[PDB]
């Protein structure tokens, strides 16, 4: 729901609001001197600017506008530099490549215009294609790669679960996912290795939940033994609490199916936070996926 | 012919590369590429912006201003250097001698580097230590990540010279005047103006500053009621003026490197009605910034999306930080 | 609203004020650059 | 050399064992200076006690199933690794867990020797059926971090993964915060979840002391001007 | 990794590439306007950065606004933000005084359209509900009443 | 109740705001008119805010919170 | 005729509209945009446009 | 389990040294060496030139008679100055050279408390007609500060501000030896490789980094 706004750009766009709030406080004697101070970029204007910016939406547009998602409303935040910072999930909607593409900002003034921006045109309020209903703000490119690297199962990977043949018991089992993270901090466990973890905080799939927990549904805190990789646990923790565990290598199609399902059965804000969590994880693991030419 | 491994690039991306070489801006210091095709030298020479020795001889004297070569005939030839000249598009054309005093040169040899030339070869850019990899979504979607070294050591820095022009002409209410006396204007902001009202060579000008002071005749019906109250109370001057002074546009900074002034009082030819014409040249040192566009010769291009501190960059085992991080996903599908 | 059915963006039944002709034209024309 | 505007440490308590700490504002880039070192210090640098090995009566060569108990061997190993214990002197200290009557066994049924403490007595361990007998020996040592199971020697004794660290999980993030026209300042956020042995507060304080001691080694090479934020 | 300190788990292709600085530069591209000069002809904001101009909100952007069903954003953009001559000044007053943004007026573009149609010998009248033709002008006394009451 | 504490413009969940109102557009008009009322209250000192306002909070945010708390009756 | 004139064949549309003395009802979102009126869609329809908003007695009490 | 880390310096050159901290928790070497590296690159204090004045030139884009390099190239050459100052206040250095010859950094006469560490560093070449007279203001700071404009100061037009790079460190890296044995005892040895500009020794730079990191890590308590 946010966009980076260059400081000087925001100061010019919001100039009257910054002047009014500048005369409310005693920084400016009157409104004309306030204009003189904003034009000169006196240091007093940055606190006030950050104040008036708050929860005041702006509209971003990239030409050509093919469909209404070509214009979207964001909450601006003061950012360093002269470039507008755009969220990676809306690029698909804007067809925004960063080759030098430019975008336009518009400041809604009246209470009705601001309300329409916050409600009708807000970025996180439109996740889905108005045409096909499929998710747009869905992950793509590096993000996909990261998640795909995270949820892949590598046979023979470090710390792989072992049958416990011979004189020793099972070496691939962990009491909690936190313990598995501790093992991965040392060289002992690979994020992509097949293991067994006891999960309290994640919902089991349909078959395992009906078999183990019977008629009574699963509840947070109830432990169950899962056979997966630690990466798939970290991925499922990005999904909403109480979502049935998905043990799969995450292709783009699988992520699109999960987000399609969340759009149908879940509130819009839940989806909007889920795709952001998937974003951070997908990028972080994209840099560590080793993809190179 | 200047695209290395052209045969390994698809025709569309090679087209973009050929077109973007013509869009490269001259850097404050030029560096020839480690990997060339060999076309660079003849390209720079035939282009003409390099200074070439017409006849063989010995350099008699060399300065930043000129080179003079003593031919074996006893004849002399002196080549004057274009210094910080503004091109049609505002890039900085700056020639520098590559020869020393005792040097012997031959006909055809390059005496001085021009814009985008290193030792005679076309140099349109810098050799940068590159790492092909995704980095934290900052190079996502053709975006490019740079090391702050490129800012601190000025390796991508360029000079851009803007020509500001203003004239004083005849109007309905009579002639305009270029003057230092501008109503409602403090002595503090007139400090960098000379006695004519023109900014002084070497002044640092910023957004909104006065370059050339100018006043235009105003009518008495255009005074505010308060202004007319003052004029009638104090019996002020019959000449009422508006401040039309030439000011620096928004988002511009630099130093004044030149001033040219034309007047009717001299023999200077001016269009009818125009009494005085003054041009101010402002040079800006532009360090590479978020939003600037970079490209390679193969059609790969993007805008800088992040400039990281040197300590944030991935570094080799010996501690050398990479200069630039290009996203892996960009390479294979563009077919370069 | 009941004949048009669900709004693709919202996932719920199309609101009254909705202008579905412009959404339809944009939905048909936006992919049009992919047609060969 | 110049003075920096002093950063502050704030605590937002989530649960009794779980807290988020915020160090802000930090000069640009320093969130990543402090972040990974504080995380690895919190995890690996705090001494704590845990179970090094166990010996289950009735099963030595087998290790698959334990007769008389519903849970299998590895399921006993799992919730025995969850045992929260603290010791005083550092030597391997053996404990014994025995129960007869049908019911459920907890950590309170373990007999602590003098100088050790079981902080989660209500933690489930095993379920004893009718006539079922439960006898197991639990070795406890003090250490740091997470050491994997180290065996031959005498049969029946199984080394187990030893979680020494009193902190369960640590994750950090660096967010932008604005100080006087600069919006790129660093804001460090640490999310730490611990055992009830110690609070996240005392864990972060111990990590602070440890790292101050560590970088004190470089501080000792000379005395020369450095960034000084105090006051 | 310069941030955490950990090594990246896989070898990364590194080398030296020749990179050029293109003449599309954010210093030239960034532009923003709250309020500025207007055309004497169409009474819309001037275009272009050198003119301190406003952004073009075009036909397709209006299609986007209508598909969203945002009526007040669209009207505000095309009236008090562009060619409404009294609406723009009153809007600046309202913001500077911390008041509500007033109701938009009539675009100058429509008056210009009517003048062009008339210049084509087309008789174009705006009819009210009762069938009479409305005449479009502006009161001169308002600016004089406020300006005169300003001094006292 | 399955969401983290919202940030900025999402402060009332859009779903919960859509429960008090039939459609998005009517919610727009409700919040807009109430915001105009709240801003008229501060110019004369009309109905004051029915929720304790933030330090500096836009009247549209106060209005959306009031609609979230069912403190306003709305007639179509 | 105002909407038809802004689409294609403006000259023809205006000639026919002039000879037929057509009267444009000024109801549509292209016509309303031209004259600066709220479009008859979304927030602009009369149902959403004119609405009474007042606090409840219970909220005014607290 | 109880042993304390020890820092032992091993000198390689005058401006390069290595530093070994042998006992460390496993996995703890990389992040410590990286905190040290990051602090060493960003935060180490030093001295650099702030502005210069040149007789006869009012700004940077122009030439001096008889000098081969223009003022931009002269400033770029001055970027290679490695200078140390004890004064902690702005102090002025002077340079005067006539006739033919090469003006180098050794031709600069510093005031007491300021030393130029590379006298052979090239500045300009002068022919028979060349004369070069330069004032160079040296200040003490840390990090990289861009040229301070004359608007932000009371500086006059003749004063040419210059980008200041204060960091004395040159190239910093690290390597850890991860000792993992079948026996339970494992540890990481940290080897921190530090190189400096000749302005200070690696020992002093690592000391400054140490005091900064101690001061900042004390915040948690």
């Amino acid at each position: 729901h946010q966009c980076g706004l260059p400081k000087l750009m925001a100061l010019e766009l919001f100039k009257p609001f910054v002047m009014k709030r500048l005369v409310d406080l005693n920084h400016a004697q009157n409104i004309k001197s306030a204009k003189r101070m904003v034009e000169r970029q006196r240091p007093q204007v940055w606190d006030v600017l950050e104040e008036v910016i708050a929860e005041h939406p702006v509209l971003l547009n990239r030409a050509p506008t093919l469909h209404r998602l070509g214009i979207q409303a964001f909450e601006p935040m003061l950012v360093e530099g002269k470039a507008i910072q755009l969220h990676p999930l809306v690029c698909e909607a804007f067809n925004a490549d960063f080759d030098g593409d430019q975008m336009a900002v518009h400041l809604p003034l009246s209470a009705e215009a601001q309300a329409e921006a916050r409600i009708l045109m807000l970025s996180s309020n439109n996740i889905l294609s108005p045409a096909s209903g499929r998710p747009l703000a869905m992950p793509r490119l590096d993000m996909v790669t990261g998640l795909y690297y995270l949820t892949t199962e590598v046979p023979g990977d470090t710390g792989e679960y072992q049958p416990a043949s011979g004189d020793h018991p099972e070496t691939g089992v962990y009491s909690s996912p936190a313990e598995a993270i501790m093992a991965a901090d040392r060289g002992v466990l690979s994020v992509r290795a097949k293991i067994k973890v006891r999960l309290t905080q994640l919902r089991p799939p349909v078959e395992i939940e009906a078999e183990l927990f019977g008629h009574s549904g699963w509840q947070p805190g109830d432990a169950w033994m899962a056979e997966t990789t630690l990466g798939r646990v970290m991925f499922n923790e990005l999904l909403p609490l109480g979502y049935p565990f998905v043990n799969k290598q995450m292709h783009k199609k699988v992520q699109a199916a999960i987000i399609n399902d969340l759009a149908e059965r879940y509130p819009m804000i839940v989806v909007a936070q889920t795709v952001d969590k998937l974003k951070d994880a997908g990028f972080y693991w994209a840099t560590r996926s080793g993809v190179t030419v | 012919a200047m695209i290395p491994f052209l045969e390994h690039d698809d025709a569309n991306r090679a087209l973009m590369g050929a077109n973007m070489q013509r869009q490269a801006v001259p850097l404050v210091r030029s560096e020839a590429p480690l990997v060339g095709t060999g076309m660079e030298l003849r390209a720079a020479i035939d282009a003409g912006d390099v200074v070439v020795a017409e006849e063989s001889g010995v350099i008699e004297e060399v300065s930043a201003d000129y080179i003079t070569v003593m031919h074996d005939n006893g004849t002399r030839r002196t080549y004057r250097m274009r210094k910080f000249a503004r091109s049609n598009h505002g890039t900085c054309a700056n020639q520098c001698p590559i020869v020393d005093a005792g040097d012997r040169v031959e006909a055809g040899q390059v005496i001085a580097d021009g814009p985008c030339t290193d030792d005679g070869e076309m140099a349109l850019g810098k050799n940068l230590l590159v790492a092909i990899m995704p980095w934290e979504g900052h190079n996502y979607e053709d975006a490019i990540i740079l090391s702050n070294r490129l800012v601190e050591e000025d390796v991508l820095t360029s000079i851009h010279i803007e020509e500001h022009e203003i004239d004083a002409r005849d109007t309905k209410l009579g002639a305009e005047e270029i003057t230092r006396d501008i109503p409602n204007i403090s002595d503090e902001v007139l400090a960098d103006l000379d006695e004519r009202g023109i900014v002084r060579i070497g002044a640092e000008v910023r957004d909104g500053d006065i370059l050339v002071g100018k006043v235009t005749p105003k009518g008495e019906t255009e005074l505010t009621p308060e202004e007319r109250l003052l004029r009638a109370i104090f019996g002020e001057k019959a000449r009422e003026v508006r401040d039309t002074s030439l000011k620096v546009p928004h988002g511009e900074s630099g130093k004044v490197i030149g001033i040219r002034v034309f007047s009717r009082e001299d023999e200077d030819e001016l269009p009818a009605g125009v009494n005085e014409l003054v041009r101010v040249y402002v040079a800006q040192k532009r360090k590479i910034s978020d939003g600037d566009k970079l490209a390679g010769r193969h059609g790969n291009k993007g805008v800088i999306g992040k400039i990281l501190p040197v300590e944030d960059m991935p570094f080799l085992a010996d501690g050398t930080p990479v200069d630039i991080i290009l996203n892996t996903h960009g390479v294979p599908r563009r077919m370069n | 609203a009941t004949c048009y059915g669900r709004s693709m963006a919202t996932g719920k039944l199309v609101d009254i004020g909705e202008a579905v002709g412009i959404v339809a034209a944009q939905s048909i024309g936006e992919p049009g650059t992919q047609l060969t | 050399m110049l003075i920096s505007q002093r950063p502050t440490l704030s605590e937002d308590v989530l649960t009794d064992n779980r807290s988020q700490f915020v160090i802000e504002p930090l000069e640009p880039g320093f969130g990543y200076t402090l972040g990974n070192s504080l995380r690895r210090t919190l995890l690996s640098s705090i001494p704590g006690a845990a179970v090094t090995s166990i010996r289950i009566d009735g099963v030595l060569h087998e290790f698959t199933t334990v007769p008389g108990v519903k849970e299998d061997v590895t399921e006993i190993i799992l919730n025995l690794k969850s045992l929260v214990v603290s010791s005083e002197e550092d030597e391997p200290v053996t404990m014994y867990l025995r129960k007869q009557g049908p019911g459920e066994v907890t950590a309170g049924d373990i007999v602590p020797p003098a100088g050790v403490t079981v902080h989660n007595p209500g933690m489930h361990i095993a379920t004893l059926n009718d006539k079922g007998k439960l006898e197991v020996e639990l070795v406890v040592e003090r250490g740091r971090g997470y050491v994997p199971a180290v065996s031959g020697a005498e049969i029946g004794r199984i080394p187990v993964d030893s979680i020494y660290s009193p902190v369960l999980k640590v994750t950090y993030k660096v967010d932008a915060t604005r100080v006087e026209q600069r919006t790129d300042f660093d804001k460090l956020i640490l999310d730490v979840e611990t055992k009830n042995s110690i609070s996240p507060r005392d864990a972060l304080a111990s990590a602070g002391k440890t790292l101050v001691e560590l970088f004190g080694l470089a501080r000792e090479l000379n005395v020369e001007a450095e960034g000084i934020e105090i006051g | 990794d310069g941030r955490s300190g950990e090594p990246f788990p896989y070898p990364v292709t590194v080398g030296y590439m020749y990179i050029m600085k293109l003449h599309h530069l954010v210093d030239d591209k960034i532009h923003a306007r709250s309020t500025g000069p207007y055309s004497m002809i169409t009474q819309q904001p001037l275009g272009g950065k050198a003119q301190f101009g406003g952004q073009r909100f075009g036909e397709m952007e209006c299609w986007a606004m209508q598909a969203y069903g945002a009526a007040y954003t669209l009207q505000e953009l095309l009236t008090i933000k562009s060619d409404d001559t009294v609406g723009r000044v009153k809007v600046y007053e309202a913001i500077v005084k911390g008041e509500n943004i007033p109701e938009p007026g009539i675009p100058e573009s429509f008056k210009v359209l009517l003048k062009e149609l008339q210049s084509l010998c087309l008789n174009v009248e705006v009819l009210s509900s009762d069938g009479a033709a409305i005449e479009l002008r502006e009161g001169e006394d308002e600016d004089l009443e406020r300006a005169a009451a300003n001094l006292g | 109740g399955g969401y983290d504490t919202p940030l900025g413009i999402t402060n009332p969940p859009i779903d919960e705001l859509l429960d008090r109102v039939s459609s998005k557009y009517a919610l727009v008009i409700y919040a807009a008119k109430r915001a105009r009322q709240i801003n008229d209250y501060y110019n004369q000192l009309y109905v004051g805010p029915l929720v304790e306002p933030g330090l500096q909070e836009k009247p549209l945010s106060i209005a959306l919170r009031e609609i979230h708390a069912d403190l306003l009756e709305h007639t179509e | 005729w105002l909407s038809a004139a802004s689409f294609q064949e403006t000259t023809r549309v205006l000639t026919d509209a002039a000879i037929n003395c057509r009267s444009d009802k000024l109801n549509g979102l292209k016509e309303n945009v031209i004259i600066g009126k709220l479009i008859p869609a979304g927030t602009g329809i009369n149902r959403y446009r004119n609405i009474a908003v007042q606090p409840t007695e219970e909220a005014r009490a607290a």
